[PDB]
RNA sequence: GAUAAACGCUGAAAGCAUCUAAGUGUGAAGCCCACCUCAAGAUGAGAUUUCCCAUUUCUUUAAGAAAGUAAGACCCCUGAG
RNA sequence: GCACCUCGAUGUCGGCUCGUCGCAUCCUGGGGCUGUAGUCGGUCCCAAGGGUUGGGCUGUUCGCCCAUUAAAGCGGCACG
RNA sequence: AUGUUAAGUGGAAAAGGAUGUGGGGUUGCACAGACAACUA
């Protein structure tokens, strides 16, 4: 799952550890798990999400 | 540059201008046709293909006779590559024959050396018997396979097997005579291989 | 640096081109180029040139001093050029010009034979004097270390190929 | 047991890349076409399945090497003979043959079973600005890295 | 030559240098002083 | 051809001197070629010349099965270089 | 020196046969210094490609001797 | 973010040797002219 998220993210602007401190900022409590299944199936819903990891950690 | 194809006929002796007995090899060429030309452009070397020896035609095939067609000559036994000779000068269907060396002309000599079979590491490389005699039981084998520590033998330990048969060239021997009704060349010392066995002449590498 | 911060000041004949990197001083005999480094840079007001370092380089001065010596041979060769001279001690020693042959007889088993590039000459005056000359500084100071090479000079006696200054210790060899 | 994704054999697409070497160092480059070529950088990345891309490796002659690599890095060779090694290389390979250089770079970051041996089959080196490859309509590659 | 690990300046002309990372003595006056490090 | 020890040429840092930092050479039975032999199972399996060119039912039409053949090859017999 | 290892078994030295590797180089190749005139040498540096002998006496290595040679190297490999 | 190292040091080893480079100090001699180089 690491993996594939991190494949994922560094298509939005991000790595891994930059978009995890960023989800967490933000109070979001998605799995490994279901992140990687959106990364692959909804990458429109992968979008969302690494949008509001990237306005949390702007501040 | 300068290379023929011949058999081997056998040896014999001649008395020189001086009066000295000298050994020599008899080689039979008739003569050698250019069967193929290659070229960079369609290869990517140079060289040129010889046959020599005619041949029976219910012995060769289809194909055969396709590739000899544009030479105009009958199949042929033996088909070697000639390289490192200045192209121009040569064209499918020409002629070389043995008056293409004269008396003199420092050459090499190829061929196959005579076969032997399965011989001992004593004929095979020139290795030492044992003792014959004072309690021995050592006569004529390959010595100690080596040491302990790396729990194997290493490679190029020599032993019996299958002996000669390989090819082998001789450097710088010389041409005693031409004669040319007969298609002979006669070359000082001795070559390798059997009789009737094919053999290449060429002009000497190291000049 | 003392030498990067000299003057050169190009007598009559002088023309410097300039290209990127290379410059290409002319004068009256040859036309030398050199390739020089981005650091140090031109000048203009002929009949003078200085040059200049932006510091903070760590040394702060080598690459300065080499790139105005060369530029200030150069011109002082393709105004004037440059000389070596050679001599010869070692009683039957001899040399002979042949055009661009330099033909050498010293207690060898065969004489020995020299052939100067396209800038360089040869002058034999004598059978003991040579001289090379030519408009690089390097070249003839190589064709005359080549030339000297051949045969070294001895401290017994002194004989063989000297620069015609060079001052060599002489030891006393006993006899027998 | 139950819901991730994991791919098939000819099921996720493989396209074709031009990368270029001119002033990068050797295993700076390397590192990024030897990610490139297990897929790691697609979501669909699973690892007993082959999902990376082809790579070409143009201008290969001018790579980089600091320090004094070009002479004192050596490249050594058994030929299982006793008394056979052979220490003939240094940074000669990349003025002659500079193709084995780049390759015997990248297939030290592979892994070294039958699917990274697979997986080395997909470079393609060459020494100068044109590859033979145009049918395949590559796609440019920048690096930062 | 002298090849020792001591090297040192033993008359007055010697000098020392860094041809490489190698230091060298070299004199003028005495041959015999010509000395490099190892 | 590129090098080891050694020896330079031009040259500054350090107005001089200095083989070295930028540039430029010489130099060993050693190193890579040069000579001889093996080598495309080099699964990265390379190249050139020549020779040969279509029946039957269908699972379904598909890199389908089965049958008789071309060029060529082999079994079997006389042997030896 | 020690006693980890092997006591339901790990056979000692010289010679023979067959070698291979290190370099602290015995010869041959290239060099600097000399209290190096030449012919021979001393010593230090680079160099492992190839080469490095037959007898007498002792079970003998080791050793001494005889006649030669460009030279008659020193170690590791279960003191192969 | 700010520096150091050029030695593949980092990624085995000492007495001793050295115009390798960074930082901090103590001073002799300097425009009533210094050190070096060239005449006499
Ligand atoms: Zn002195």
């Amino acid at each position: 799952w690491i993996a594939r998220i991190n494949a994922a993210a560094r298509m939005n602007g991000l790595s891994y550890s930059k978009l995890m401190h960023g989800l967490k900022l933000a109070e979001i409590d998605i799995n490994r798990k279901m992140l990687a299944d959106l990364a692959v199936n909804d990458a429109a819903a992968f979008t969302a999400l690494a949008e509001q990891a990237k306005d949390a950690l702007s501040k | 540059t300068k290379g023929i194809l011949g058999k081997k006929v056998g040896m014999t002796q001649i008395f020189t201008e001086s009066g000295e007995l000298i050994p020599v090899t008899v080689v039979e060429a008739t003569p050698n046709v250019v069967l193929q030309v290659k070229t960079v452009e369609t290869d990517g070397y140079e060289a040129i293909q010889v046959g020599y020896q005619d041949k029976r035609e219910v012995l060769s095939n289809k194909p055969a006779k396709g590739h000899v067609a544009k030479a105009n000559t009958a199949p042929k036994r033996f088909i070697k590559e000639f390289k490192n000779v200045e192209l121009g000068e040569y064209e499918v269907g020409k002629e070389i024959k043995v008056d293409v060396f004269q008396a003199g002309d420092v050459v090499d000599v190829t061929g196959t050396t005579k076969g032997k079979g399965f011989q001992g590491a004593i004929k095979r490389h020139g290795q030492s018997r044992g003792p014959m005699s004072h309690g021995s039981r050592y006569h004529r084998r390959p010595g100690s396979m080596g040491p302990v520590a790396p729990n194997r033998v290493f490679k190029n330990k020599r032993l019996a097997g299958r002996m000669g048969g390989d090819r082998v060239t001789i450097q710088n021997l010389e041409v005693v005579k031409v004669d040319v009704e007969r298609n002979v060349i006669l070359i000082k010392g001795n070559i390798p291989g059997a009789k009737k066995s094919l053999i290449t002449i060429k002009s000497a590498v190291k000049a | 640096s003392r030498i990067g911060n000299k003057v050169v000041v190009l007598p009559a004949g002088v023309e410097i081109k300039q290209d990127g990197n290379n410059i290409t001083v002319k004068g009256p005999k040859g036309e030398l180029t050199r390739e020089f480094s981005s650091d140090i840079k031109m000048n203009i007001e002929g009949n003078e040139v200085t040059f200049t370092r932006p510091n903070d380089s760590k040394e702060m001065k080598t690459i300065h001093g080499t790139t105005r010596a060369n530029f200030n041979n150069m011109v002082v060769g393709v105004s004037e050029g440059f000389q070596k001279a050679l001599e010869l001690i070692g009683v039957g020693y001899r040399a002979q010009v042949q055009g661009n042959k330099l033909t050498l007889n010293v207690g060898y088993s065969h004489p020995v034979e020299m052939t100067a590039p396209e800038g360089v000459t040869f002058e034999v005056p004598a059978n003991t004097q040579v001289i090379v000359k030519g408009i690089n500084k390097e070249v003839v100071g190589e064709l005359a270390a080549n030339i000297r090479g051949v045969r070294p000079p001895e401290p017994y006696k002194g004989k063989g190929i000297r620069y015609v200054g060079e001052f060599v210790r002489r030891k006393e060899g006993k006899t027998g | 047991m139950r819901t991730t994704y994991m791919a098939k054999a000819g099921e996720v697409e493989r396209k074709w890349y031009v990368v270029d070497a001119t002033d990068v160092p050797l295993g700076r480059l390397s590192a990024v076409v030897a990610s490139v070529l297990r897929g790691k950088n697609k979501p669909t990345f699973t690892p007993h399945v082959d999902t990376g891309d082809f790579v070409i490796v143009i201008n290969a002659d001018k790579v980089k090497l600091t320090g004094k690599k070009a002479t004192d890095k050596i490249y050594y060779r058994h030929s299982m003979y006793p008394g056979g090694l052979k220490s003939v290389t240094a940074g000669e390979l990349r003025d002659k043959n500079s193709r084995r250089l780049i390759e015997t770079s990248v297939k030290g970051m592979l892994p070294k079973n039958t699917l990274g041996r697979k997986q080395f089959t997909k470079l393609n080196v060459y020494g100068g600005a044109e590859h033979p490859h145009a049918a395949q309509q590559p796609e440019v590659l920048d690096i930062t890295n | 030559m002298k090849v020792r690990p001591s090297v040192k300046p033993m008359c007055e002309h010697c000098k020392v240098i860094r041809r490489k990372g190698r230091v060298m003595v070299i004199c003028p006056a005495n041959p015999k002083h010509k000395q490099r490090q190892g």
